[PDB]
């Protein structure tokens, strides 16, 4: 869990 | 306390009122200037329905208001298949 | 309990009775709706005369061939003071003759 | 025990001898039509069901049952899953019934038309746009060949459907065209002195230009479509302008406004149509869309549920309608559950959403594209949570396969500078960084940021997402800190400024800058970032308390008027 | 060779071609072209045309009466299935919509309808929609017992033997029992009234419904009873049907020497009469794996389950129980022979299939998932510890725990809590617990099941040997409670020496467990021995593992009827 | 492998 969620 | 279904043939059908008020539309019928019929017994004319249908359509009142709310297992309306559609329609017509 | 359809000419009681119930009642009955004395009634189940004194039990109705979904036809005739009259009882119709669809044609 | 009515007893016994009477059934009244036809569906009865629903007649006197269209709704798409083509041969049929009767006089081509209509609009409803398109197309010839009043009327109309049907089934290129008609015929009323209300045909070009990606336009068309809102218009037109309004809104950046507007629609369709209906279950839709883009995330799941049970007890499997709840509820449980990673319902409704669309689309449909990036977004991060490479490695690769036909359906449609495309570009960075591959993920991410950054502007949610995700492949994966810094700020900066302090987002990238401080010095950054991210914590804390939004609308909020004026006297 | 095709073939072609116009025409055509012109309706792909007149119950029924092409009628009738109309359904609510109507009625037309009713319920039977053949079995037994006529009771007992077969295979075994007391008061008033009629093919679906009960001992005395009541006289399929029950009734009872004989000339009927492609042959072709299973016979066991399988992907299609059952029943026999091999793709792909098809056309409380599962249940225990893994072992112990969790509730809620299947799910949980390294519950799991099949089966039984095993396995192996251990591989392999001889597959299992048994304590001269006893094992397996393929051991004609039934029922004594 | 088949 480095990065927020997809688009 | 007796309704006289008198169907479009002329067979009159002397059914209980109690009977007679599971369908709807006789109770309707019965209610209003049908109701002020003075000679005991109402006659329920029945110019759309004939009197093999309208038959089927007394014993019927006659099975519901037996077997309702039975506590056993209850048979399905014997209904033969060439009077189904025309007690169909006559089933929509009275509402029962 | 027996549910019966007395018929005379074109009428149709859509009457109930007990099974151990006698004829008496029955006539009572159609005193009750038709205004008519027993004396002047004379009941018949497919042309055979039912005695007052018999039930109804006795002389053929039972609970499962007199069901409320269909129940059995007994006849009914009136005196008018001349030696009664014969069975008259008309048949409802004729439904509409629905041919069987796997007939060759 | 009850006893069984004896008109259902009588349906039971004409059913059972159907064929004997079969052409006398059609004879039968309406609603006992609709009841045999229905009898035969619950006995089981498929394929003589669909022998009779693909009959134009029979079929047309089954629509005029409204009261039980939820039922026909429900039966029609059990034969659309029994393989008989119902919604293909009843649209060829009245294409047909067309063709023989287009030389015939006004009142027989206008009763084709009110038959056309509602057959037309329950195909609509149903979720096939590409069957109802050729019955709109059979009216709009009807309306086409003959010129007068009340066909100019019938034209508009036509056209306002017909806009509907082609941006559901995602041809935007004709429905542009379909606009320009629709204008055209508008201007020839206006010529003769007469006006039609344009509340429904702008409501669907804001659909049009939202499914476009062209949010300002799209903005400015729904604030046109809103301005011409009164008391007469149905229902049903009211509450696709307040969605679409809202929706525009909402991608406008304009959270309060949507609000509002999201709310009364979603009222006003559990007030008219109620709580089972499919337009609620649209408004309930778009009321996820809502709250999942306001970050009420927790509760839009509860929405978008309400929103899928819905679609699916009014329509069966294998619909379209019953699949977007499904993809829209799959992405909206992998945001909600995108913390704690248990991805097991996010993606059962993410592969049930494919699973319909490729049985019942082409597989150069745009729907995919919404659909395989959902899935794709679910196995990426859910490949990362499991220790297995050979699995890791396999799942990458199928969402490389899933965003690459995303991608290609969104380019092929939108062209290559849109915001859709951009966002395909950010999952595919998002996804390269996942695969360990370093610079396509570095391009990928620029380019996302570049499309996404004109088309937006330079403060919107989306741009700061793929700022965010850039900055998290500058810090976490390739040591590139000094660009990572200032993009993390102006993530974070964006997502204050839109949302506030209780920015769900806000996390990874305060724990982003923690370990970039960590790893280059001035501890006395990661000391007052440790004690903002507990103060964000016990913010969220408070901003995670849950609600029902079926309560927080409530009844009776504000009036039909009231909610128009209100979005209008605020620009 | 290019021949010209025929003009019946030719003109079936054009008249399906110009089917909707010719609708009505073609129910007036004699029954062999009615069937040609459906058939050709489902070769073509047209199975909405073909199901909106198999729905009906008298088109149907003449379609019913071309008995030579019936494996057709049965694949296309499951086409229609697996098309998604409910005609099994449909065709049972009308015939006793229909029947019920001529309760009244002569006597012709009673008979015709019951004639009418015995053919379409045989077939909804042979279809294997037993909840959908128990209503037109219930129509037919209720017109026959209307009029108290000699005939009717008769037909009442005929129609009570369908039900009773019925009611077996859609696992309603609480009705069994009392169906059968119904029939027996029929007989009863059959012999009180100087008629006695044939016996065997209630006290064979007797046998079978106290054998899916777990009555072995009260099995075995009623399927003793049926092959007394096997006359010459009897029909082809009530002979074959009580030799293949009480085959199966006397393999559980450790009568092998019997069962093999029963089944075998079972076997032999069935390919005489019927053929080598006839659902009933392939029931056969089970009952006789099931035997070759239980006497170790693992190998053929495998092809014969097979053989059953292929013709039954033949005559039926998919999502058919009948199907199923062959699927469950391959699966676990593949299980089984490649338990040591630890190669199960082809059983989880059997097993996997199995219950893809009972969870469409059954309800999920239904008993027949409970065996499904469970062979499921096993294969995805063994996969799990064969791989390295210990994510997707986890996951799939796990998924095992959850369907023998399911069958074990299945049999709570039917069987009771003291059956042998009951028992089974119990050894399988612990088998299970003891992979999920949850010991105590393992034994635990594993004493109940040593308890129950002790009190109920006895002390001499390959199934309480089985748990044995497994409970001192689990005491060896794992729990290192090597005392009893001892005393419970003695008790495996003394039972599993004296009923299999000496080349039983477990012997080897045992041999190695008490090998490591002493390994772990010393006494090198009991290792030394016992592995001279194993050595001697593996010298016997590969020895007798040469025998031929069982299809053909049966031989043409080896024996006769009256032979087989004689040399059972002479050695009962 | 330390146990048998499954009944
Ligand atoms: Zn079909």
């Amino acid at each position: 869990l480095t990065r927020n969620k997809g688009p | 306390m007796y309704v006289k279904l008198i169907s479009s043939d002329g067979h009159e059908f002397i059914v209980k009122r109690e009977h007679a008020l599971t369908s709807g539309t006789i109770k309707a019928m019965l209610s209003g200037p049908g109701q002020f019929a003075e000679n005991e017994t109402n006659e329920v004319n029945f110019r759309e329905i004939p009197s093999h249908v309208l038959s089927k359509v007394c014993m019927y009142f006659t099975y519901k208001v037996r077997y309702t709310n039975s506590s056993t297992e209850i048979p399905e309306f014997p209904i033969a298949p060439e009077i189904a559609l025309e007690l169909l329609m006559a089933a929509n017509f009275l509402d029962c | 309990d027996v549910f019966l359809m007395i018929r005379r000419h074109k009428t149709t009681i859509f009457t109930d009775a007990k099974e151990s119930s006698t004829v008496f009642e029955l006539k009572r009955i159609v005193e009750g709706i038709l205004k008519r004395p027993p004396d002047e009634q004379r009941l018949y189940k497919d042309d055979q005369l039912l005695d007052d004194g018999k039930t109804l039990g006795e002389c053929g109705f039972t609970s499962q061939t007199a069901r409320p979904q269909a129940p059995a036809t007994v006849g009914l005739a009136f005196r008018a003071d001349d030696t009664f009259e014969a069975l008259c009882i008309e048949p409802f119709s004729s439904p509409p003759e629905l041919p069987d669809v796997m007939k060759p044609q | 025990w009850i006893p069984e009515t004896l008109y259902n007893t009588a349906i039971s016994a004409v059913v059972d001898n159907y064929i004997r009477s079969r052409r006398d059934i059609r004879s039968l009244p309406e609603n006992i039509q609709f009841d045999v036809y229905y009898k035969l569906y619950q006995q089981g009865r498929l394929c003589q069901l669909g022998s009779e629903f693909c009959e134009l007649e029979v079929f047309a006197k089954v629509l005029r049952a409204l009261d039980k269209r939820h039922l026909l709704h429900h039966c029609f798409q059990a034969l659309m899953d029994h393989g008989v083509k119902v919604a293909s041969v009843l649209a060829y049929s009245f294409s047909r019934r067309c063709s023989y009767i287009a030389e015939s006089d006004a009142a027989v081509k206008e009763k084709a038309i009110q038959v056309g209509f509602v057959l037309g609009g329950f195909l609509s409803d149903a979720g096939w746009y590409s069957d109802a398109e050729k019955v709109f197309l059979s009216c709009l010839q009807l309306c086409t060949l003959h010129d007068e009043m009340l066909h100019w009327f019938r034209a508009v109309e036509c056209c306002v459907r017909l806009l509907h049907v082609r941006n559901g089934n995602c041809k935007y290129h004709l429905g542009e065209e379909t606009f320009k008609l629709a204008q055209t015929y508008m201007d020839k009323l206006s010529k003769h002195g007469q006006q039609a209300n344009k509340a429904a045909l702008y409501g669907e070009l804001c659909a049009l230009l939202f499914a476009k990606s062209h949010y300002d336009e799209a903005y400015k068309w729904c604030i046109e479509a809103m301005k011409e809102i009164t008391a007469g218009l149905p229902v049903k037109v009211v509450v696709d302008v307040l969605r679409q309004a809202s929706k525009a809104c909402v991608v406008k950046r304009e959270f309060k406004k949507a609000e509002q507007l999201i709310k009364h629609a979603v009222y006003l369709a559990r007030d008219h149509f109620g709580s089972k209906h499919p337009k609620y279950s649209d408004t309930l839709l778009d009321y996820g869309f809502y709250l999942l883009n306001v970050d009420n995330i927790c509760q839009s799941v509860a929405i978008y549920q309400a929103a899928l049970d819905i679609r699916q007890s009014v329509f069966g499997g294998k619909n379209i309608h019953v699949a977007t709840a499904h993809e829209d509820l799959a992405y909206s449980s992998y945001v909600h559950q995108y913390s704690s990673g248990k991805f097991d319902n996010a993606l059962f409704h993410a592969e049930r959403a494919i699973g319909i669309i490729t049985h019942i689309l082409p597989e150069d449909h745009l729907l995919l594209a919404s659909s395989k990036r959902v899935k794709a977004l679910i196995l990426e991060e859910i490949a990362i949570d499991c220790h297995n490479k050979e699995t890791e490695q396999r799942l990458l690769q199928e969402a490389h396969d899933l965003h690459l036909s995303s991608l290609q359906l969104a380019k092929k449609a939108f062209g290559e500078f849109n915001v859709q495309t951009a966002k395909h570009y950010g999952n595919l960075g998002r996804l390269y960084q996942s695969m360990r591959k370093f610079k396509e993920a570095e391009e990928m991410h620029i380019k996302a940021i570049q499309i996404k950054e004109q088309l937006l502007g330079q403060e919107d949610y989306e741009v700061a997402l793929s700022v965010g995700h850039l900055a998290s492949l500058y810090n976490y994966d390739m040591n590139q800190y000094e660009n990572a810094e200032k993009l993390y700020l102006r993530s974070i900066a964006i997502g204050k400024k839109l949302f506030g302090e209780g920015y769900s987002g806000l996390e990874y990238d305060y724990r982003g800058l923690i370990k970039l401080y960590n790893s280059i010095g001035n501890y006395e950054k990661v000391f007052e970032y440790h004690n903002v991210l507990s103060n964000w914590n016990r913010l969220r804390d408070r901003q995670y308390s849950v609600t029902d939004a079926l309560e927080d609308v409530s009844t009776s909020p504000q009036s039909t008027e009231e909610v128009v004026q209100s979005f209008l006297i605020s620009q």
